[PDB]
RNA sequence: AGGGGAUCGAAGAUGAUCAGAUACCGUCGUAGUCUUAACCAUAAACUAUGCCGACUAGGGAUCGGGUGGUGUUUUUUUAAUGACCCACUCGGCACCUUACGAGAAAUCAAAGUCUUUGGGUUCUGGGGGGAGUAUGGUCGCAAGGCUGAAACUUAAAGGAAUUG
C-alpha cells in the first residue's frame, strides 16, 4: 500500500475529549457480601420487566 | 451439473468413431453426434409438373428424385431452427415428430 | 418392558406385522388392518367377531400385500388351494 | 372357516365363462402369477375362476364385518365399471364414486368430497391409481379388480377379473354385492339365484 | 475373488430380513457359517436351517422371522483380550441389556455372553442384535 | 485468462528464465 | 365451540376415547390440533427461533417471517412445528397447531439395572434431515442430557432423564439439527428388541367399537 | 470396501501412509520443517525485543479509512526488519 | 368479446340447481322469477344473469350440460338406468369355449356345456 | 531423415470489415496433412465413476451362443437345409419404469446393502493463492514428460438447487 501517511494527527479524540472527573460515590460491598447484594436482588423481590424482565435500561419505554 | 444423461449423442460401447463436415456450417462432428435428415424432393418441384408433364414425349413418364443425406450440427442444426430448447423434461423426449 | 419390582411401565405396546412380524409405525399410514368376516353355520355373517390380519407400510407397498395376504389367508384356513407355498 | 355351501357352484362359473371373466390380458406382471391358469395358442391368457371366486368370497367377507355399510367407498372413474358402482351403492349401503376422484378426497378435510371411510373398492388400479395412492395415506384397506398387468402396490385382496371390459367388471361388481347380501343381510339360501338381473350392472352410452 | 464366505452369507441374510423376505438361500456352507448359524438361531435370531448337499461345498436355507435387525462379521477377525470384550460389545451393540456379538475362542465358537461365563476369550467374529 | 493460455504464458516465462540463468552457464 | 368433523375427532370430544396411545396403537392418521389439545392437556410449547426469510415479488422482493416450536409435556409424548407466515406473532401460534399435529411417542429405557422408571433410551438410535445427522446413546443415572441447548431442550420436553449425543453435519442449520433429532426420538419405538418379540392379537381399532356413535351426521 | 486395506498385517502400510497423509497437515508440516525457527522474525519465541527505525502511516485496507500508526523494528537478537503495530489513541508519541 | 364473467355463471348455475321447473325457455318471463326468487342489486346484470340461465335452459332441453343437475333430472337418469333385456350370457346353444379354459374347468370340479376351437 | 506432397491448410501474404481489426469473412500459400524407418508419452486420453467377490425390482427391445416348439415361409409337392416366428437361457451394447434404499442436490440398479459405522485390494485429496512456480534429480535430439517446495498472502474460493 501507501506506507507513509500523515503521523500529523497522532491521538486527535483522545486529545480532545472534555474533561469529566468520575464522581464519588459510596464503595459497593465486596466478597461474599456482593454475590449476596446480587441474588437479593437479581431474583428475590425483582423490579421493572417486559416479559422477559430486564437488566440495565435508562430513559426506558418510560 | 450434467444438462444430458447421453452427454451428446450415443457412444456407449466404442469411446470414438470417424467424424463428418457439417453440410452447412463447413463444420466437423463425429458422425454419432450430429443432427441428420434424408433430403429428398422432386427434380420439377410441383408447379410446373403441368408444363412438364404436358410439354413432354414419353406417356406420363415417371418423376426422378433427389437423393441428399444432410448432416448438420448443433451449431447450425440450430440455428436453421431444424432443432430447438425443448423444455427440461420435453428434452428426454426421444420421438421423432 | 418390565423393571425393578416387576412393574408393567412403557407407554405402550406395538402391534405387529403378519405377513414379516415387524412393529406397526406408530405413523405408518400405509400400514392397514384388514377385517374379515367369520361367518355361522350356513351364510349369516356375525358382527362383532371377525378374522382379522395386519399389513404393515413396506409389505404392502413392494406390491406384496395380495400375495402375503393369500398366503395367510389360506393359512388360518379362509381359502383352499389360492396360494401355493412351493414355486 | 367357511362351509361347503360356499362352494364354487357351475351355476355361478357359467355366467364367468360367459361374461369372459376368465380372459386375461398379455402381461403376466409379476406379481398377478399365482392367478394364472394357462396361456392360450395365439397369445390370449386364461385365468383362474376358482381362484377368482373364492378370493371373490374373501372379498365379499372384508366387505362384511365392516359396521356401517355406508362408509363404504366404491370407486370407478372407468367408463365400464362406473355403472356398476351406483347399483353396488344402491344395494349395499356404500357411498359410491362415480367418474372423477377429485384428489383431496381422503386426505385434507375442507374438501366438500371428504369421505373418510373404512374400506375402499377399486375396479382398475391404474385408471383409479390416485383413488389408491390417497387411501394410503391414512390406514384404509383395499378391495380391487386386478387383470393379469396391474399395479399390485397399495392394495390388498385382488380379485382377477379381465376389466379390459365386456361384462367381467359389471359380473364381478354384481356377484360381489350379491354375495354381500347373502352375507348377512337379506337374501338367504345360498344355493338359490336372484331375481336381478346381470345386465343390470353393464355399461351404455350407448 | 471370495475371500469371507461368512460376510458374505450373513449379508444375504440381512438384506432379506429388510426385503421382508422370511427366507434364504447361501452359498458356500461352510462350519464356521453353521455355528454362526446356530448362535444365531439359539437367542430365537432366526428359524431352522437346513444345509444341501451338493457334492461340492454346500448350501443353506435359513427361515427368517422378523425381529433380526443386523448380524454382521466384523473382519479381519481381530485379536481380543479378555478385558476388551466389553470394549466391543460397548462400541457396537444397541444396548447394555441385549444383543449379542459372537467371538471364536480355543473353547469353541460362542457369543460373548457365554464367553464370560467360562472366562475365556479369543478372535471376534460378529454381532447380532 | 483462459487457463489454456495462461499456461502458455508461464511456459513462456520458463524459457526466457532457462535463458536469463544459462547467461552465466 | 369445538366441531369435529374427522371421524377420530368424535370419538375424541365424545369421551369414547381418553388417551393419547389409544391412536399410535392403532396409528391413526390425526387431522384435528383439538383432539390432542384434548388428550394431552397440560402440555407445553418452548418456541425455539424466528428467522426471517426473503425473495421476490414479480419485479422486487419478498420478506416474512419462519418460525420453530417443539411442544412436550415431559413424559413420552413431542412434537416440532415449523411455520413460516405474513407475521411473527401469528406464524409462532401457526406451529404450536402443526407441532401439536405431529406428537410422537418415545419409548424411554433403562441403561442398566431397571431400578424403577427409565432414565434413558430403549436403545441407540439416529435420525437424519439432510447433512445434520444426531445420533442418541443410552447414559448413567446423574449424567444428564449430553446435547446442544437445542436437542437438549427438544430432549427435554421429550422427557429424557440421560442421554449422550454424537451429532455430525452442519449442525448450524437449526431447522434441519431438530428435525433429524425428532427423528431419532421419534425411532425408539421403531426398534423391535425381545422385549416386544412375544405375540399379542391385536385390537380391533376403537374406530370401529364406536363405529355407529362416530360416523356422519 | 472403504478403500483402504483392513488385513490383520498391513499395519506396516496402515501407519506408514499416514505419516504420508500427515505432510498435508499444515501444523504438522510447520512444526516438522522448523519454519518456526527458520523463517519467522522471531525466534519462534513468544516476544522479542528490537530499536526503532523509523514511524509509518501504514493506511488500511478496503472498505475502511485511516492512518494505522506503526513503527519499523531493527530487531536485537535477529537484525531481521520487522514492522509492528502501536496500538490505542496516540500512543504513538509515547515512542520515538 | 362476450364472455359472461362468473359471477354471471355462478349464478346461472346457482338458479337451475335451486329453482328449475318454475323456470322455462323464454328471457322476459325468468328475468321476472329472479325479481321473487333471487336479489340482485343492479337491472343490467339481473338481465345479464337471467340471459345465460335461459342460454343453458335451451340446451338442457337438448342434453345435459356437465356440471348441472337438479331433481326432476336425476330420477329420470334412475329411469334409464334401469334397462334390463332378455338376458346376456344364456346361451345360445351350449357354452362355446376356447382350449384349456376346458382344462380348467376339466380340472375344476365343474359340469358346463362344451365346444373346442 | 528419406519417399509422397491431390486435398485442406498453422506462418505469412493479400481483399474487405472496423474508431482500431495483427481477427472473424474473401482469396494466395509455407510448414503440416500421407508414408517408411526412428523419436515423443501427452488430451475434457470422459462414464469427468479403480479392480475382483456377494447381495437387493420389476419391463421390453436388440447382439452373440445354445436349447425346446406334430411353428411360418422356401423345392414342384413340402423331408432335408436357408432364412423368419415363439419360449427359454447364458454372456453382451444400451434403453424403460421404479425408488425400498442413497444423496447437498442434480440425480443413482449403484453413486444401494454405512452412527444398526469392517468381503479383499491398488490409487488420490485435506481452505483459496503464491504454483505446476523455484530448486535438486531424471528421461528426451528438441519441444518437453516425470518428480516437486517454501517465503509471503488471503476470508473466502468453491458445489447443487431457487427466485428475481
Ligand atoms: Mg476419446
Ligand atoms: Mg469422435
Ligand atoms: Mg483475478
Ligand atoms: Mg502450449
Ligand atoms: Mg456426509
Ligand atoms: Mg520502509
Ligand atoms: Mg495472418
Ligand atoms: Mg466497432
Ligand atoms: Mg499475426
Ligand atoms: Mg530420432
Ligand atoms: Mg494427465
Ligand atoms: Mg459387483
Ligand atoms: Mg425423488
Ligand atoms: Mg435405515
Ligand atoms: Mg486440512
Ligand atoms: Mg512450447
Ligand atoms: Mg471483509
Ligand atoms: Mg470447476
Ligand atoms: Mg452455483
Ligand atoms: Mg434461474
Amino acid at each position: 500500500a501507501k506506507v507513509h501517511g500523515s503521523l500529523a494527527r497522532a491521538g486527535k479524540v483522545k486529545s480532545q475529549t472534555p474533561k469529566v472527573e468520575k464522581t464519588e460515590k459510596p464503595k459497593k460491598p465486596k466478597g461474599r457480601a456482593y454475590k449476596r447484594l446480587l441474588y437479593t436482588r437479581r431474583f428475590v423481590n425483582v423490579t421493572l420487566v417486559n416479559g422477559k424482565r430486564r437488566m440495565n435500561p435508562g430513559p426506558s419505554v418510560q | 451439473p450434467k444438462k444430458r444423461a447421453s452427454n451428446g449423442r450415443n457412444k456407449k460401447g466404442r469411446g470414438h468413431v470417424k467424424p463428418v463436415r457439417c453440410v452447412n456450417c463447413s463444420k466437423s462432428i463425429p458422425k454419432d453426434k450430429a443432427i441428420k435428415r434424408m433430403a429428398i424432393r422432386n427434380i420439377v418441384e410441383a408447379a410446373a409438373v403441368r408444363d412438364l408433364s404436358e410439354a413432354s414425349v414419353y406417356p406420363e413418364y415417371a418423376l426422378p428424385k433427389t437423393y441428399n443425406k444432410l448432416h448438420y450440427c448443433v451449431s447450425c442444426a440450430i440455428h436453421a431452427r431444424i432443432v430447438r430448447v425443448r423444455s427440461r423434461e420435453d428434452r428426454k423426449n426421444r420421438a421423432p415428430p | 418392558m418390565e423393571n425393578d419390582k416387576g412393574q408393567l411401565v412403557e407407554l405402550y405396546v406395538p402391534r405387529k406385522c403378519s405377513a414379516t412380524n415387524r412393529i406397526i409405525k406408530a405413523d405408518d399410514h400405509a400400514s392397514v388392518q384388514i377385517n374379515v368376516a367369520k361367518v355361522d353355520e350356513e351364510g349369516r355373517a356375525i358382527p362383532g367377531e371377525y378374522v382379522t390380519y395386519a399389513l404393515s407400510g413396506y409389505v404392502r407397498s413392494r406390491g406384496e400385500s395380495d400375495d402375503s395376504l393369500n398366503r395367510l389367508a389360506q393359512n388360518d384356513g379362509l381359502l383352499k388351494n389360492v396360494w401355493s407355498y412351493s414355486r | 372357516s367357511l362351509p361347503a355351501t360356499f362352494d364354487l357352484t357351475p351355476e355361478d362359473a357359467q355366467l364367468l365363462l360367459a361374461a369372459n371373466t376368465h380372459l386375461g390380458a398379455r402381461n403376466v406382471q409379476v406379481h398377478q402369477e399365482p392367478y394364472v391358469f394357462n396361456a392360450r395358442p395365439d397369445g390370449v391368457h386364461v385365468i383362474n375362476v376358482g381362484k377368482t371366486w373364492e378370493k371373490l368370497v374373501l372379498a365379499a367377507r372384508i366387505i362384511a364385518a365392516i359396521p356401517n355399510p355406508e362408509d363404504v367407498v366404491a370407486i370407478s372413474s372407468r367408463t365400464f365399471g362406473q355403472r356398476a358402482v351406483l347399483k353396488f351403492a344402491a344395494h349395499t349401503g356404500a357411498t359410491p364414486i362415480a367418474g372423477r376422484f377429485t384428489p383431496g378426497s381422503f386426505t385434507n378435510y375442507i374438501t366438500r368430497s371428504f369421505k373418510e371411510p373404512r374400506l375402499v373398492i377399486v375396479t382398475d388400479p391404474r385408471s383409479d391409481a390416485q383413488a389408491i395412492k390417497e387411501a394410503s395415506y391414512v390406514n384404509i384397506p383395499v378391495i380391487a379388480l386386478t387383470d393379469l398387468d396391474s399395479p399390485s402396490e397399495f392394495v390388498d385382496v385382488a380379485i382377477p377379473c379381465n376389466n379390459r371390459g365386456k361384462h367381467s367388471i359389471g359380473l364381478i361388481w354384481y356377484l360381489l354385492a350379491r354375495e354381500v347380501l347373502r352375507l348377512r343381510g337379506a337374501l338367504v339360501d345360498r344355493t338359490q339365484p336372484w331375481s336381478i338381473m346381470p345386465d343390470l350392472y353393464f355399461y351404455r352410452d350407448p | 475373488t471370495r475371500s469371507s464366505v461368512l460376510a458374505d452369507a450373513l449379508n444375504a441374510i440381512n438384506n432379506a430380513e429388510k426385503t421382508g423376505k422370511r427366507q434364504v438361500l447361501i452359498r458356500p456352507s461352510s462350519k464356521v457359517i453353521i455355528k454362526f448359524l446356530q448362535v444365531m438361531q439359539k437367542h430365537g435370531y432366526i428359524g431352522e436351517f437346513e444345509y444341501i448337499d451338493d457334492h461340492r461345498s454346500g448350501k443353506i436355507v435359513v427361515q427368517l422371522n422378523g425381529r433380526l435387525n443386523k448380524c454382521g462379521v466384523i473382519s479381519p477377525r481381530f485379536n481380543v483380550k479378555i478385558g476388551d470384550i466389553e470394549k466391543w460389545t460397548a462400541n457396537l451393540l444397541p444396548a447394555r441389556q441385549f444383543g449379542y456379538v459372537i467371538l471364536t475362542t480355543s473353547a469353541g465358537i460362542m457369543d460373548h455372553e457365554e464367553a464370560r461365563r467360562k472366562h475365556v476369550s479369543g478372535k471376534i467374529l460378529g454381532f447380532v442384535y | 485468462m483462459r487457463a489454456k493460455w495462461r499456461k502458455k504464458r508461464t511456459r513462456r516465462l520458463k524459457r526466457k528464465r532457462r535463458k536469463v540463468r544459462a547467461r552465466s552457464k | 365451540g369445538w366441531v369435529p368433523v374427522t371421524k377420530l375427532g368424535r370419538l375424541v370430544k365424545a369421551g369414547k376415547i381418553t388417551t393419547i396411545e389409544e391412536i399410535f396403537l392403532h396409528s391413526l392418521p390425526v387431522k384435528e390440533f383439538q383432539i390432542i389439545d384434548t388428550l394431552l392437556p397440560g402440555l407445553q410449547d418452548e418456541v425455539m427461533n424466528i428467522k426471517p426469510v426473503q425473495k421476490q415479488t414479480r419485479a422486487g422482493q419478498r420478506t416474512r417471517f419462519k418460525a420453530v416450536v417443539v411442544v412436550g409435556d415431559s413424559n413420552g409424548h413431542v412434537g416440532l412445528g415449523i411455520k413460516t407466515a405474513k407475521e411473527v406473532a401469528g406464524a409462532i401460534r401457526a406451529g404450536i397447531i402443526i407441532a401439536k399435529l405431529s406428537v410422537i411417542p418415545i419409548r424411554r429405557g433403562y441403561w442398566g439395572t431397571n431400578l424403577g422408571q427409565p432414565h434413558s433410551l430403549a436403545t441407540k438410535t439416529t435420525g437424519k434431515c439432510g447433512s445434520v445427522t444426531v445420533r442418541l446413546i443410552p447414559a448413567p443415572r446423574g449424567s444428564g442430557i449430553v446435547a446442544s441447548p437445542a436437542v437438549k431442550k427438544l430432549l427435554q420436553l421429550a422427557g429424557v432423564e440421560d442421554v449422550y449425543t454424537q451429532s455430525n453435519g452442519k449442525t448450524r442449520t437449526l431447522e434441519n439439527t431438530l428435525k433429524a433429532a425428532f427423528v431419532a426420538i421419534g425411532n425408539t419405538y421403531g426398534f423391535l428388541t425381545p422385549n416386544l418379540w412375544a405375540e399379542q392379537p391385536l385390537p380391533v381399532s376403537p374406530l370401529d367399537i364406536y363405529s355407529d356413535e362416530a360416523s356422519a351426521q | 470396501g472403504k478403500g483402504k486395506p483392513r488385513g490383520l498385517n498391513s499395519a506396516r502400510k496402515l501407519r506408514v501412509h499416514r505419516r504420508n497423509n500427515r505432510w498435508a497437515e499444515n501444523n504438522y508440516k510447520k512444526r516438522l520443517l522448523g519454519t518456526a525457527f527458520k523463517s519467522s522474525p522471531f525466534g519462534g519465541s513468544s516476544h522479542a525485543k528490537g530499536i526503532v527505525l523509523e514511524k509509518l502511516g501504514i493506511e488500511s485496507k478496503q472498505p475502511n479509512s485511516a492512518i494505522r500508526k506503526c513503527v519499523r523494528v531493527q530487531l536485537i537478537k535477529n537484525g531481521k526488519k520487522v514492522t509492528a503495530f502501536v496500538p490505542n489513541d496516540g500512543c504513538l508519541n509515547f515512542v520515538d | 368479446g362476450r364472455v359472461r364473467t362468473k359471477t354471471v355463471k355462478r349464478a346461472s348455475k346457482a338458479l337451475i340447481e335451486r329453482y328449475y321447473p318454475k323456470l322455462t325457455l323464454d328471457f322476459q318471463t325468468n328475468k321476472r322469477l329472479c325479481d321473487e326468487i333471487a336479489t340482485i342489486q343492479s337491472k343490467r346484470l339481473r338481465n345479464k344473469i337471467a340471459g345465460y340461465t335461459t342460454h343453458l335452459m335451451k340446451r338442457i332441453q337438448k342434453g345435459p350440460v356437465r356440471g348441472i343437475s337438479f331433481k326432476l333430472q336425476e330420477e329420470e337418469r334412475e329411469r334409464k338406468d334401469q334397462y334390463v333385456p332378455e338376458v346376456s350370457a344364456r346361451s345360445n346353444g351350449v357354452l362355446n369355449v376356447d382350449n384349456q379354459t376346458s382344462d380348467l374347468v376339466k380340472s375344476l370340479g365343474l359340469k358346463l356345456p362344451l365346444s373346442v376351437i
